[PDB]
This record gives structure tokens, sequence and C-alpha cells, in this order.
């Protein structure tokens, strides 16, 4: 990433910090995956495990040409009213090694029993007995409240923060910003 | 000359419920016959019709006037003193500042709480209904108009003048506000949650009258400390639910009760900012005294 863009969410009374950050992340998601690009990634510089929050600002690490069209895109723009956004600035030469990733799992035994019974064509009791109480697992890390078509109320967002390392392996990132198996510049 | 144990001020600029519907930008010319959005279950959720990319909100607003005129007062001396102070303030300077701030708030989409989030184009149309006829209309753009910055415009000045006149009691004033926000096909609206039950009237989604008047009265911009948040809904003790912090604490002299008590008993006219905040609170109305 040759250009880092820092989006600082300005406090607003109309919306709360959690809802504001959730909306910003959701809007950015469509502004990056649909926009294209070889490597698209963001990190929460304000991430703190004490408050269990997702941070009050985000840093998008991308190339210069990628950010040139990303910031220019109307979808990624227009929210300057509630969020203070600057221009690209060269990141400092020293950078740490951190890889942010997402955990995909189901915490409901019913969904698992249904998925199992829908493959081998088992019975209701066969699917129920095959799913025990030990199959319900979920991340306990801080999860921002995101309300969308997935859940009516605030849905948790599972975000895993990679431990700080010395060696930083870069590379092409996912379309939605998921970990591609390499750390990202930490600065 | 002590205060009255019983004091109440009827609210002014009280709007009504805001009906919501869906349609296409092409149909904006003739909004008539736009199908409404009915609440559905999945909890309760509300989504635009199968083929609809623009949301519409329609709400009226009335200007009663006589803000300073108290509705009930135990002591006559206190009522006379308050009326005298109000007349003096109006003579010295008019409400044109409050009217201008209200006009900007109505022009922009500050009222929408969640609907504005993710809106590409928000077009507001404020009409004027006099004797049942549309005397004069106005059309603005919430996106083009700065949310955190106040800019002067001929239409905004005219609206502020009309509001000031109505508040002063020149004549009846009725304004029909209609907003159109482009969100997207099949999007999910965020109506006012009821105590998940979504607020619906006549099998149509809407927003609470008080919930609208709360944002519309965001005229408190004279707080002692500013962190860049912007206007905060006028409330006693400058309380904020989302921020969880209450600005303008009673310990300071900016408190509404303290300012009014001083400007009434000691006749101490506070800074223009404090006077504006006090007039805004009196216009909003409430229960004071004991």
């Amino acid at each position: 990433m040759d250009h880092y863009l820092d989006i600082r969410l300005r406090p607003d009374p109309e919306f709360p910090p959690a809802q504001l950050m959730s909306v910003l992340f959701g809007k950015l998601h469509q502004a990056l995956v649909a926009q294209g690009g070889d490597r698209i990634g963001v990190s929460f510089p304000d991430l703190d495990e004490s408050r269990s929050r997702l941070g009050e600002r985000l840093r998008i690490h991308a190339s210069a040409d990628d950010l040139r069209a990303l910031l220019a895109r109307p979808w990624l723009e227009g929210l300057r009213d509630h969020l203070q956004f600057g221009e690209p600035a060269v990141v400092p030469h020293p950078t740490p090694y951190r890889q942010v990733s997402r955990v995909q799992a189901k915490s409901n035994p019913e969904r698992l029993r249904r998925r199992l019974m829908r493959r081998h064509d088992l019975s209701e009791e066969e699917a129920r007995k095959r799913i025990p109480d030990t199959v319900a697992r979920a991340l306990d890390l801080p999860f921002v409240t995101l309300r969308s078509q997935s859940t009516g109320q605030h849905f948790r967002l599972f975000i895993r923060h990679g431990p700080l390392q010395v060696t930083a392996e870069e590379g092409g990132f996912t379309c939605y910003g998921l970990s591609k198996g390499g750390f990202v510049p930490w600065f | 000359l002590s205060t009255a144990s019983v004091l109440a001020f009827e609210r002014k600029l009280d709007p009504s419920d805001a009906l919501m519907s869906a349609g296409a930008w092409a149909q904006r010319d003739a909004s008539q016959e736009w199908p409404a959005v009915t609440v559905r279950e999945k909890v309760d959720v509300a989504n635009l019709p199968s083929d609809a990319d623009t949301l519409k909100v329609r709400f009226t607003l009335r200007v009663l006037g006589g803000a300073g005129t108290p509705s009930a007062c135990n002591d006559a001396a206190y009522r006379d003193k308050l009326l005298q102070t109000v007349a003096t303030y109006v003579n010295d300077q008019g409400f044109a500042e409050l009217a201008r701030r209200y006009a900007h708030n109505l022009a922009n989409a500050r009222f929408l709480w969640r609907n504005r989030v993710g809106a590409e184009a928000v077009e507001v149309r404020i009409n004027h209904i006099r004797q049942g006829e549309v005397a004069r209309a106005w059309r603005f753009d919430a996106l083009a108009i700065g949310l955190r910055d106040f800019k002067a415009d001929a239409e905004l000045d005219a609206l502020a003048e009309l509001i000031a006149s109505g508040l002063s009691g020149s004549g009846h004033v009725l304004l029909e506000v209609v907003a159109f926000a482009r969100i997207g096909d099949g999007q999910e609206v965020f109506p006012s949650q009821e105590l998940k039950t979504l607020y619906s009237v006549r099998d149509a989604a809407a927003i609470h009258s008080q919930k609208i008047g709360n944002a519309l009265r965001t005229i408190d911009t004279w707080y002692p400390d500013e962190d860049g948040l912007g206007p905060i809904a006028v409330e006693p003790y400058g309380s904020v639910t989302s921020q969880g912090k209450a600005y303008r604490q009673p310990k300071q002299k900016l408190d509404f009760y303290t300012l009014l008590d001083n400007w009434v008993l000691r006749d101490e006219a506070p800074a223009v900012e404090q006077q504006h905040y006090v007039i805004a609170n009196l216009i909003r109305g409430g229960v004071f005294g004991e």
C-alpha cells in the first residue's frame, strides 16, 4: 500500500458511534469490492480491547492509483458531512506486522442440524441427535452492532486482530477486505 | 418576588406525524397515487415495494405564536415581568436568527435520523398553505446544502421571515414538507421502533411527531465547549442520549434555569447566545418551577 487514507468518524448526535461505524463500513464495502482493485484492506487504528469497541477511525491501505478512483467514486464519498476525511499521505517507513481476519461459524444448533439433514437426507431425530450442545461456538471479541437484512436487531461483527509481529508479508487482499494470509502495514 | 411553584409553557412549532411512501424519481413530478409501504414480519421489518428506488416522507408544520406568552402562572407579577422581558428582547432584536436556523434545518435532511444514512439524492420541497391554497413553494437540496455549515439564500431568508411573522402572530402559517431520498431498490427503511414493533398508522409506516420535532429543534449551537459534533437537539441540561454526556451542566452559568432566574429576578441580560438558547427553550415549551 503506497497510499494510506485515514477516515475519522466525527461524533454525531443523530447517530451513535456503533451505528455510525457500522454504516461507514457497510458503505465502504460496496465502494471497494464493486470498484475493483488488486489489494484492498483497512485496519482500525483506534482498536482497543478495554472498551470492546471497533475504534473511532479507520485506515485504508491501498495503492495510489487505487485510492485515486476509490476516493473519487461517489459511493465511497458523500458522507463527508458526518465523517472528516483528508487526502492521501505517505505512510511512515517503519511498519508493524498485523493481519486482520474474519471468523465464519454458526452458533445455532438448529442451522447445523438442518444443513446436515439436507445433505444425507436424514430424519428430524437423526439430525437433532447428531448435533450436540458442544457444536455451538462463537467469537467473544469485540463485535460492532450491525443491523441489516441478516438480523433485525444489532448483529455482532466478528473481527479478529492479528498479533503484532516483526516480519510483514504483504500481498493481494480479499475483495471485502478479509485476511488473504498476510499482515498489513501497522503505523 | 419569588418564582411560581407551577409554571408551564405550551410548545410552539409542533409538527404532526410523517407519512411515508415509495416511488421513482421520474414520478416526483406527480407524487399523487404513490403506493404506501406496509409493515411486514420476517421481529418486524419494512422494505420498499418490489420496484421502488426512492422513499418519500410527507409531514405538515404549523406556527402557533405567542412563545413568550405563558400558559399558566401562579403569580401575576412573575407573568408580567416575563412578558415585559420578552417584549424588550423582541424590540431589541427579532427572532430572525432562530427562524433562519429552523429554515436551514427544514431545508437539509437533519430531521431524518436513519433514512438520510446512505442517501445519494435528497430533495426537499416546502410548500406554504394559506386559506387552503398553495401561496408559495420552495425546493431545496439537502445534499448540496451544507449539514454543518449555514449558508444564506433568498428562499431561506424568505422562509425565516415567514416563520418569524407567524411566531410574532401576524397570521396563520402552514408548511407542507415533502422529502424524496434515493436509497435503492428493495432497501430496508428504519421507521420509529415501538415498545420489535415498527410504528405504523393506517397500515402505513411513519415517524413520531415528537421524534420529528426533536431533530427540527436542533437550534442549540452556543454550548460552552464544541468538539465539532454540530447542532444538538435543544434539551434541558444539554443532555445527549447517543453521546451519553450532558453539556451545559448546572454548575456553570449557561444553564437555562439559572440564566432565566438571573435575567428575571436580577434583570441581568446574558450574552446574545444565552438569550437565544433561553428563547429557544421557551418556544419549545415545558414544565418549570416546582
